Order: C-alpha cells, then sequence, then structure tokens
C-alpha cells in the first residue's frame, strides 16, 4: 500500500495469448507458497494443529526426497536384462 | 511300476492273438482300425462320454509315462541337475543356454506355432 503500484506479482502478456500469461503468474505465486497461504489463511488454524501440519508435511517431504533419490540411483538397471534364461 | 508293463504288453498280445481268432481276422494286418470295430461290436455301451467306453489297447497309450529311476543303487543321482528338482526343465534350459553362447563364440507365418 505503500509500496509503488503493479511492479509486484505482475506479468505482461506477450504476443496477446492471455491465457499463458496468467498460467505463468499462477506458477509464479505457488512456486513461492502464496497460493497455499491464501488458502491456509481463508480460515484460523490454532497453533498446535499448524505444528502439525508442518512435522507432517516435513516428514512426507524427507521421505519422498528420499525414495526419489533411491528411485533415480536405481534407474540405471531398469536397462534390458544380460543373463536372461540362464 | 515297470514290471506292470512288461506284463501288460505281453497280456495285450496274446489277448491281441485271442480277438483275431474269434473275430475271425488274419492276426498279421490286424490293426487299432480293427481292435476298435471289434470291441465296439462285442461291448456296445451307448455312452457319451467316450472315454468310459470299453478299451483294449496298448498300455502305453493308456498307462501315463513314468519318471525313470533317478539314482543308482548307491544312492548317487545320475543328473548333476538333479537336486533343482525339476532336472527335466533346467537340462533344456542348461543346452539352450549352451547352443545359444556358442552362436554366439561361432557367430564373431508359415502356420509353424
Ligand atoms: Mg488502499
Ligand atoms: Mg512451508
Amino acid at each position: 500500500a505503500n509500496h509503488l503500484k503493479f511492479i509486484a506479482r505482475t506479468v505482461m502478456v506477450q504476443e496477446g495469448n492471455v491465457e499463458g500469461a496468467y498460467r505463468t503468474l499462477n506458477r509464479i505465486l505457488t512456486m513461492d507458497g502464496l497460493i497455499e497461504d491464501i488458502k491456509r489463511r481463508r480460515y484460523y488454524e490454532k497453533p498446535c494443529r499448524r505444528r502439525q501440519r508442518e512435522s507432517y508435511e516435513t516428514c512426507r517431504r524427507i521421505y519422498n526426497m528420499e525414495m526419489a533419490r533411491k528411485i533415480n540411483f536405481l534407474m540405471r538397471k531398469n536397462r534390458a536384462d544380460p543373463w536372461q534364461g540362464c | 511300476t515297470v514290471d506292470f508293463i512288461k506284463k501288460q504288453i505281453e497280456e495285450f498280445n496274446i489277448g491281441k492273438r485271442h480277438l483275431a481268432n474269434m473275430m475271425g481276422e488274419d492276426p498279421e494286418t490286424f490293426t487299432q482300425e480293427d481292435i476298435d470295430r471289434a470291441i465296439a461290436y462285442l461291448f456296445p455301451s451307448g455312452l457319451f462320454e467316450k472315454r468310459a467306453r470299453p478299451i483294449m489297447k496298448h498300455p502305453e497309450e493308456i498307462f501315463p509315462k513314468q519318471r525313470a529311476i533317478q539314482w543308482g543303487e548307491d544312492g548317487r543321482p545320475f543328473h548333476f541337475l538333479f537336486y533343482t528338482g525339476k532336472q527335466s526343465y533346467y537340462s533344456l534350459m542348461h543346452d539352450t543356454y549352451g547352443k545359444l553362447l556358442d552362436v554366439e563364440k561361432h557367430h564373431n507365418p508359415i502356420g509353424s506355432r
């Protein structure tokens, strides 16, 4: 409100395609976590009920990180197998 | 069970003669084709399932094949793959794979299924 307007969260559509530029802006906000925050902040969420969220999120992030790594590590051996029908 | 096959094939031939002499044909050119006609005329079972109709046939078509003796009288097994529990399968497998390997060293829609 004290900041200069139109500098923030602004995309300018190129070659007149609107839908593309909107997708772009959406990708911005969702990349920064603002959509999850708006949606979060429609109602309240109590501090306890918040650390639960945090911890469940962070556990899940750890799991998915690890499992991802493991998958991409074992990726090589997806290759068609040499020894078949030994 | 092999003694059964010896015995059965003997009695089969003796009964074969016995069949020809009553049915009044030359025991020599007697075929399975003739065996069928013969029994079919002697023991005429109207029955729908055809396996339950009377049969005289060479015991080999009657009985299932058997798995031979798998070890000597010392206890020692003949085939080296015996302990696989399927030797018959994995022998085909060993051979097939061997064929393949040799092919790789050497090499440097007819209605067929
Ligand atoms: Mg204002
Ligand atoms: Mg966060």
